């Protein structure tokens, strides 16, 4: 197998949400195909720097072909230095009885002018929305058909990518991911406690598998981080669900803690290794239960003689600096 | 239902251990940076490589304020000095996501926060980063000297830390053109009696560092793994009047005899 | 209002800057645009284009950037009126200095203070700028431990040495300060001193104690020559090679004792609390941790002043952290190092 | 000026100086080759049973370069695992050797000629008796302490610094169930154990605990390699009587005692000592503390090469103050039914020997660690002492003034502290 792991990520802040104008009209001449506001001009470039600094980036990039979608992809594919693709299955999603119209966006041959050598042309569409727009149903079935045929031409053009971004929008993100996961409608909770998949600008997942060629059909994807918006200044903003009638775009008291993981010697340094996972059980009692990678854990909740500054800005005007002062030391455990 | 498996794909960034009790407001965490120089300073501590010997590390100062001329509130004070952690063991941070409020009816504890909330769907919890290089504080504070009162010091203090023209001028014209008594107290020249000090102190300013060790030394008692005995009582007193009659007659008139330690 | 107040007047000051700096007659590598304005150019005398100049420098470093301070000095050092005045040649070497201390460059600190250490030969001001523009940090160690450093102050002793005994000694510098009144043929104790400092701050504990034992035959009473001597016998002592441990520490403590002596019964009350802080500190770097501790207490209560506090409180931390007494090192981190 | 300019100054203090001024916990933003398995377990066979990597036989058992690829691909290998990998591997080699020794899966004499190939089949042979899965959590933490009963597991400058760097200090807030009771009572079984052995047709301070209990501390000292067993004879092996001896230098302190008696006559009649050779390192204890107690006045016989710097010292009482402590008090030494506590013999009387010696132990332990806390002592002397043990032995130095309590419950050296008792 190739593709390995998946990103799903949301287009930046567009320039109708501005509380006030003069609002710019779509330089591409499509109805609702909007520039990105200021936000979304600084917000792509800290998504193309939080995707830089993991160890795991992608190789190939799939913008759905709006002007905001490869407007949010062009600085991603700039810094990480990496190819972009057309990719309309992953396109917008538009209500049957939409008014005016339903919008179809833009081609190679002019995004060329206002994005020179970033887009690329090698790659057709994989299938595409309905010009009268789409009912739920019909959406979901379209995202449903889309991914075990996307796969099945992404691992043959290309010989090793492993791993993929898909820049897209609120319905599309929400859709895509719950059709990878398999769920009958993308209107359930991922769990009884009511959690969705979130949409928020420039909102980030990552699906990965469990843990030759075994079909895509047959594979089991986890959903190993969802809505992921840590590394933008104002935070996540103008979050979305199906939950909402409305089409997209149209008291957090946080506190950090360190979990540590001493090695028997003064000589040698604990390292964790590159794909792991975390797991945790009974954070609410003195003796949690984690997970990480093959090793399980038990910990000790313990108050730091001091205090620990980070800087997550400073990765391998303002500083996101962290305070650390609560810590969850792990001593190892055998399983009996 | 298996609990949810998070990435630890997550950026890694540096860490600083503060020896202080650092609240949790801006202007607090705003004036533990300064005292380390800036956060120009804190991020490029980060970045030295090499032997320990020689790592300059991060200076700390415990005292940094500014007096009503801009000049340090604590001129001489040799800073803590921290380095780099040669090993340090990879920690996850952890995010934590409470309803406002709630870490106050917890007495502040994030542990109480957690288990005031066990049954909630509101309190997420996710991983954020990992931390794998960290700056601490841990080598012994140098030896202090206090200079507030020492008349020098404080011209110097209130001329070249505090860049005043009206007092840079008054001092470089004090400064005589040649010196005629080099071997004189530089009390005969600064005038100034505000300030309690004796004329058998010369006003030497004190060396940039005076411990040569930052640890204490492995001294546990132990010697070294690696004649007057025949003099008479007045014969002793005799050589230490050689320099300084008035210990010896002090001496004299007081002690009953010597004993050799044997 | 201060910070726009300097921005103000500097804002009145760079017109006039700008209309003496458009006068290229002076500034040799806004022509040849001024000839015979004998004492006063454009309303203003010579004296008072100096005084701008070096008033401008000063409160662009201290309220704007230390290198646009040193631009402005610079430009005062091509200037011919005040490069062929005495007076301004001394006072501008000084302002440059002065902005040179706010900035780390060490290269350009050592040359600029090695050039007032040629000027103003013997000089007890001058000595006393040099040791206090080297206070603190590893830049000033830097400084005092390199081997021009050791070489340049031996030639000057050496001269010194010369004007004393009225003799030719080897490598001495040439006496540019005859001015010299010495009838008791007496050391500079500010000379024996540095020399000093400049063995000690570079490893050379046997040659220290040397230099300070012919400064306790001047000066026995003075607290720095006291401390100074303690703790070159402790190093001294902590040594591979020196046999006799035991007994170059009680000289060691003898000689801190004299300083605590001296601080405590000469001084005010932050002295006293020095003097507690400093002995405590000694027997920390001995390795009697358990001495430590009553000295670190006594620094914190029985005086009021906080500023050595913190240094008190710092080291019995880290006393206490060892001792694996966790909760007291607690207490002291929210009472007397809390933000 | 009119109220504008009020206002103004007002709403800039408002907006700069206000009591709930920007926290942290929200506004986070401040400005300014496949035998790879059979050559770890060579490794490990070798280490453990002869104390080394035994190199030249491991080249003998899979066929590889001389020495360099087998070291290099070791040394590479630790690294992947830690110090938490190879106590897994060893915890496991340990408990397979035992079952095999026990069931006779192989004769001791092939373990002493090193029969790597049965040996290395041994871990084989186990190894076929279990499989599984990498772990995993359930969301609720009862349900997975249903499914599994998990179970918990001096130097030179630069090193001293490595070493100090690494460590957090760090205050316990909370947690598994302290278990105490249990805890000290397998404790107290410890001590009536040692209190057997350490010397000489009842035993009085077992009577009252569980018949069960025994068998696991006899083989927790067997494990910790503390004891030996000729056919019906325990024995303490010799750790137990070496820390006493090395660490219990009571015959220091009688001449430290002896000592400090001769300087105080000394001084309180007026003499003055002196010094022109090293004390030796008893008499440098008893230098220093009076010393440091600014109880001496120093000066110097002048003289007048290297000795210049180094004359003789004198040393003398500075007035009439006295230097000898008040009387000692009857201070009675903890004591209880015969074998209770390791200085208790089985007549029920005090071992004059290990009193001194566990006294001089604690003492010598508390001078370098100012603050020394109860439980931080325990663990430096758990080869030895109880916890009640030591809560016995720090009550008795208290009422002795030899120790001072620290606030927070610590432990700290007065002066005169080796003034314990009079021997030598």
């Amino acid at each position: 197998m190739v593709v390995n792991t998946i990103y799903i990520a949301r287009h930046g802040y567009r320039s109708n949400w501005l509380p006030e104008g003069p609002y710019p009209d779509p330089l591409t001449g499509i109805d609702s195909d909007v520039p990105l506001a200021e936000h979304g001009v600084q917000q792509a470039k800290e998504l193309a720097h939080y995707l830089l600094s993991l160890d795991n980036q992608p190789e190939a990039a799939f913008a759905s072909p709006f002007y905001r979608c490869l407007e949010t992809v062009q600085p991603i594919a700039k810094l990480l230095e990496i190819p972009v693709y057309l990719e309309r299955g992953i396109g917008e999603w538009y209500r049957p009885d939409r008014k005016p119209v339903i919008p179809v966006p833009a081609g190679y041959e002019i995004l060329s002018k206002f994005f020179p050598g970033v887009i690329s042309q090698e790659w057709d569409s994989t299938l595409t929305p309905n010009e009268k727009g789409e009912t739920e149903q019909e959406m979901y079935m379209r995202f449903k058909k889309f991914w075990p045929l996307f796969i099945e031409r992404v691992e043959k053009e290309y010989p090793n990518v492993e791993c993929i971004l898909l820049v897209t929008h609120a319905a599309s993100k929400i859709a895509l991911g719950m059709s990878l996961l398999g769920y009958d409608n993308p209107r359930m909770s991922l769990n009884e406690n009511g959690d969705k998949i979130r949409s928020g600008s420039c909102s980030l997942d990552k699906y990965e598998i469990l843990k030759t060629y075994i079909p895509f059909s047959d594979r089991k994807w986890v959903l190993t981080m969802n809505g992921n918006t840590e590394f933008l200044s104002s935070g996540e903003e103008m979050n979305w669900n199906f939950d909402c009638v409305a089409e997209a775009g149209s008291e957090v008291e946080t506190v950090y803690i360190s979990v540590d993981i001493p090695s028997g010697n003064y000589k040698e340094r604990t390292e964790i290794a590159k794909s792991a996972i975390l797991q945790y059980s009974g954070l609410e009692t003195d003796a949690p239960l984690f997970r990480i990678g093959n090793r399980l854990y038990e910990g000790s909740w313990e108050r730091l003689v001091g205090t620990e500054l980070a800087f997550p800005n400073a990765a391998h005007q303002s500083e996101k600096i962290y305070r650390i002062k609560e810590r969850i030391v792990l001593s190892n455990v055998r399983p009996m | 239902l298996i609990a949810d498996e998070f990435t630890l794909d997550l950026p890694r960034i540096p860490s600083l251990e503060l020896p202080l009790n650092v609240s949790t407001k801006h202007s607090s965490i705003q004036k533990a940076i300064k005292m380390c120089g800036g956060i120009e300073k804190v991020k490029e501590a980060f970045k030295e490589h090499g032997p320990i010997e020689s790592q300059h590390g991060l200076q700390l100062y415990l005292n940094d304020d500014t007096d009503s001329d801009g000049s340090k509130s604590y001129f001489n004070e040799h800073p803590v000095i921290g380095k780099r952690v040669p090993f340090r063991d990879e920690s996850v941070i952890l995010k934590v996501t409470m309803p406002k409020g709630t870490l106050s009816k917890n007495n502040n504890s994030v542990k109480d926060s957690i288990k005031s909330l066990k049954d909630s769907n509101k309190l997420r919890v996710t991983p954020v980063s990992i931390v794998d290089n960290t700056i601490k504080f841990r080598e012994m504070s140098d030896f202090q000297i206090k200079l507030d009162n020492v008349p020098s010091a404080r011209e110097f203090k209130s001329s070249f830390g505090s860049l005043e023209w009206n007092n840079f001028k008054s001092f470089v014209n004090s400064v005589p053109d040649n010196d005629s008594q080099p071997q004189e107290n530089i009390g005969n020249l600064i005038l100034d009696r505000s300030v309690k000090i004796p004329s058998t102190d010369f006003q030497l300013p004190p060396p940039p560092k005076l411990s040569m060790v930052g640890f204490p030394l492995l001294y546990k008692y132990k010697a070294n793994p690696f004649d007057v005995k025949t003099a008479s009582f007045q014969d002793i007193i005799n050589k230490i009047a050689k320099l300084d009659p008035k210990t010896a007659e002090t001496m004299k008139s007081e002690l009953k005899g010597f004993v050799d330690e044997v | 209002n201060e910070a726009k107040q300097a921005s103000i007047w500097i804002n009145t000051v760079s017109e006039l800057v700008d209309i003496f700096s458009s006068v290229k007659n002076f500034f040799m590598k806004e022509e040849r645009v001024t000839l015979t304005s004998a004492t006063e150019l454009r309303g203003l005398s010579y004296e008072q284009w100096f005084e701008l100049f070096m008033e401008l420098s000063l409160v662009i470093a201290k309220y704007q950037s230390v290198e646009d301070g040193l631009s402005v000095v610079e430009t005062a050092q091509e200037v011919n009126v005040f490069f062929q005045d005495p007076e301004r040649v001394k006072m501008m070497k000084f302002v440059k200095l002065a902005i040179v201390l706010q900035m780390d460059d060490e290269e350009e600190l050592a040359e600029n203070l090695r050039g007032l250490l040629n000027q103003f030969q013997f000089n007890r001001k001058v000595l006393q700028v040099f040791m206090y523009s080297l206070c603190r940090g590893p830049s000033s160690l830097n400084i005092l431990s390199s081997t021009i450093q050791q070489k340049f102050f031996l030639r000057q002793l050496k001269a010194f040495d010369s004007c004393r005994y009225n003799t030719e000694v080897n490598g001495q510098a040439s006496i540019t300060n005859k001015e010299v009144y010495n009838p008791n043929k007496k050391s500079s104790p500010y000379l024996y001193y540095i020399y000093a400092v400049l063995l000690y701050s570079s490893r050379g504990f046997l040659s220290a104690l040397q230099y300070l034992t012919r400064l306790e035959e001047d000066i026995p009473d003075d607290p720095m020559v006291n401390l100074l001597m303690g703790l070159s016998h402790i190093h001294r002592a902590m040594q591979r090679l020196t046999a006799q441990r035991h007994f170059q520490i009680f000289h060691g403590l003898r000689y801190l004792y004299r300083y605590h002596k001296i601080r405590k019964s000469l001084y005010t009350d932050l002295e006293k609390q020095e003097a507690d802080y400093n002995l405590g500190r000694a027997f920390h770097l001995i390795g009697l941790v358990s001495i430590a501790i009553e000295y670190y207490n006594r620094v914190l209560e029985n005086y009021d002043d906080g500023k050595l506090k913190k240094h008190a409180a710092y080291n019995s931390i880290i006393i206490y952290q060892q001792s694996g007494n966790v909760e007291l090192a607690d207490h002291l981190m929210e009472k007397y190092l809390s933000i | 000026v009119g109220e504008d300019a009020i206002q103004r100054y007002i709403l800039k203090e408002k907006d700069s100086k206000k009591a709930t001024f920007t926290d942290v916990i929200h506004d986070t933003e401040i400005y300014f080759k496949d035998g790879v398995q059979a050559l770890i377990r060579a490794v490990v066979v070798t280490k453990s049973i002869k104390n080394e990597i035994m190199w030249d036989k491991i080249t003998k058992l899979f066929p590889n370069n001389s020495l360099d690829n087998l070291k290099k691909k070791w040394t590479a290998r630790r690294v992947r695992m830690g110090h938490s990998g190879w106590r897994a591997y060893v915890d496991k080699w340990k408990k397979m050797l035992v079952l095999a020794i026990k069931s006779e899966k192989i004769s001791l004499r092939d373990v002493e000629e090193l029969d790597l190939i049965k040996l290395l089949d041994i871990w084989t042979s186990f190894d076929e008796k279990e499989i599984k899965r990498p772990l995993f959590l359930y969301k609720n933490y009862e349900e997975n302490r249903k499914k599994f009963t998990l179970v918990r597991d001096m130097s030179s400058m630069i090193q001293r610094e490595i070493s100090s760097l690494k460590k957090t200090y760090t205050r316990k807030i909370s947690a598994s169930t302290k278990d105490l009771s249990k805890s000290q009572s397998d404790d107290y079984i410890r001590t009536v154990i040692r209190s057997i052995l350490i010397e000489s047709n009842e035993i009085e301070a077992l009577k009252n605990v569980g018949n069960e209990s025994i068998d696991n501390v006899i083989m927790d000292m067997a494990k910790e390699k503390q004891i030996y067993l000729h056919g019906s004879k325990l024995e303490c092996t010799d750790t137990l009587p070496d820390i006493l001896e090395n660490r219990g230098n009571y015959k220091d302190f009688g001449v430290a005692f002896q000592y400090r008696c001769k300087v105080n006559e000394l001084l309180e009649a007026g003499n003055a000592i002196v010094i022109n050779q090293e004390p030796s390192d008893i008499s440098s204890w008893v230098l220093i503390d009076l010393i440091s107690g600014e109880l001496l006045n120093m000066d110097v016989i002048p003289m007048v090469e290297i000795r210049t710097l180094t004359p003789p010292l004198i040393i003398y009482a500075n007035s009439q103050t006295k230097l000898n402590t008040a009387r000692k008090s009857a201070v009675k030494v903890p004591l209880g039914k015969p074998f209770s506590r390791l200085w208790v013999n089985g007549s029920g009387s005090i071992r004059p020997n290990i009193w001194k010696q566990v006294v001089t132990m604690v003492v010598n332990e508390i001078i370098f660690h100012p603050g020394i806390t109860l439980s931080r002592l325990q663990s430096r002397c758990r080869e030895v002492l109880s916890l009640h043990e030591i809560s016995e032995i720090c009550k008795w130095l208290l009422e002795r003034q030899v120790l001072i309590t620290t606030d927070f419950d610590g432990y700290w050296v007065n002066h005169n502290w080796y003034s314990i008792y009079e021997s030598t």
